[PDB]
């Protein structure tokens, strides 16, 4: 209500299928904007609504892209017969009388040739080295998330069921598993560093959780392997004296 | 309208002040907004009449004559590392026109460098190599062997201990893979510690 919301947060689509992206502006805001952002670039204006009226459509591609806001509240950006080049972050913003634009969290869209390209990560936890413990009296755990596609993941660390942020670093960018090729699955690493005394308590439970955003009930699945639906993949370790 | 942001990438040691610039070809600006991206976090909004705006250690100026906006970040911290975007609204329009962004990395001041490469075993015969505790002037190069995976360096902050550290992770399924050679493509400190098994 007090902030701009967007749904779905992530979307993987089959080339040629239509997609619909939703934006809920801040309650009662007159102005609504759509922007498209390519990886490592700046957002590019698509379209602007004043209530239900689409006053400036100048940034929309000449075909397949159509936005709607029929009651001047919720807006839907529809992309017909999606193509690979449509992969981007779609951002929605709203503004009231002061004209300051507030942005939503975005929709990350990946258009792929076939949904058989979608894979959840495998997740593994690597325990601290005894040599690090004796050298520094610190203990670094590593989590690896490998073989996933698209890059629609959220990794978190949990200690005795409580999320931890201090002493953590997750790679800002994933690695390509097939670096010579254009089509590649991804890997991602994270570290959690604690004091050695904390790691040495066998009652302490450490879990690395990766939420992967994948297929929905509506997506068709014909491969013999498990459907790569949205899921959590985790790995864990217990402290060691 | 064309919005030019310079530099495209900036690396600065923590503690220094830094400058981000944003120039626009069309000086008929209604509003100028600076954002942070780690969606978009609004940092500052400058009006057509206003020549500056401030929020904490962030201060942005708008020079109406030279068609420029400068974002000043005082006493930079590693937590300031993010992409910074500049955007302007032209008089008579509503849309924002963005620059391509500045990717900022504020490097931690490693008060006691102790570079080392440790071997870590799976909690469940799998292992990883962890290059850690090197100074921020050390860069980690990408792997030259396709079947050896090496991440970029990452800064972790044990905030209750006033301790920050850099690290990068390497792993492989190859038989000849050993932590002694994992980071062979990087400039690693001569004093790097390679522990015994």
């Amino acid at each position: 209500g007090a902030g701009v919301s967007q749904s779905p947060r992530y979307k993987v689509a089959k080339r040629g299928q239509d997609v619909a992206l939703r934006c809920d502006p801040i309650s009662g805001h007159v102005s609504l904007f759509w922007y498209q952002q390519a990886l490592g670039q700046g957002p590019e204006f698509l379209t602007y609504f004043q209530n239900e009226a689409q006053l400036d459509k100048s940034g929309l591609p000449s075909d397949r892209f159509f936005a709607e806001r029929p009651e001047g509240s919720v807006s839907t950006l529809k992309i017909q017969r999606t193509q690979q080049e449509d992969s981007a972050v779609y951002l929605c913003a709203s503004s009231s009388r002061d004209l300051e634009q507030y942005f939503g969290p975005g929709t990350r869209l990946t258009v792929t040739e076939d949904l058989k390209n979608v894979f959840p990560p495998e997740v593994a936890v690597f325990e601290p080295s005894e040599a690090e413990i004796s050298h520094t009296q610190k203990a670094t755990l590593v989590c690896l998330a490998t073989g996933f596609y698209p890059d629609h993941v959220e990794l978190s660390w949990w200690v005795n069921g409580k999320e931890v942020h201090s002493g953590v670093c997750t790679d800002p960018q994933p690695l390509k598993e097939q670096p010579a090729l254009n089509d590649s699955r991804y890997a991602l690493s994270s570290r959690l560093r604690v004091s050695a005394t904390f790691w040495q308590n066998p009652r302490n439970h450490f879990r690395c959780q990766v939420q992967f955003y994948g297929l929905s009930e509506n997506d068709e699945w014909t491969q013999d392997r498990a459907k790569p639906v949205t899921q959590i993949v985790s790995a864990e370790a217990w402290g060691r004296a | 309208q064309e919005v030019t942001q310079i530099p495209a990438a900036l690396s600065v040691p923590e503690g220094e002040n830094l400058v981000l610039n944003c120039s626009f070809t069309d000086s008929a600006i209604y509003n100028l907004q600076w954002f942070r991206q780690d969606g978009l976090t609004s940092l500052l909004l400058i009006q057509s009449s206003q020549r500056e705006q401030t929020s904490g250690r962030l201060n942005a100026s708008l020079d109406k004559s030279s068609g420029r906006s400068t974002l000043y970040i005082a006493a930079s911290q590693p937590g300031d590392s993010a992409t910074y975007l500049c955007a302007g609204v032209n008089t008579g329009f509503q849309k924002l026109v963005f620059g391509t962004g500045t990717r900022l990395l504020v490097s931690p001041n490693i008060q006691n460098p102790d570079p080392a490469v440790y071997q870590l075993r799976d909690s469940k015969d799998k292992s990883v190599c962890l290059f850690t505790d090197f100074d921020s002037q050390t860069n980690v190069s990408q792997s030259k062997d396709s079947d050896v995976y090496i991440t970029d360096k990452c800064v972790l902050d044990m905030r209750s201990m006033d301790f920050k550290s850099n690290s990068a992770v390497a792993w492989s399924n190859k038989s000849d893979f050993a932590c002694a050679n994992a980071f062979n493509n990087s400039i690693i400190p001569e004093d790097t510690f390679f522990p015994s098994p």
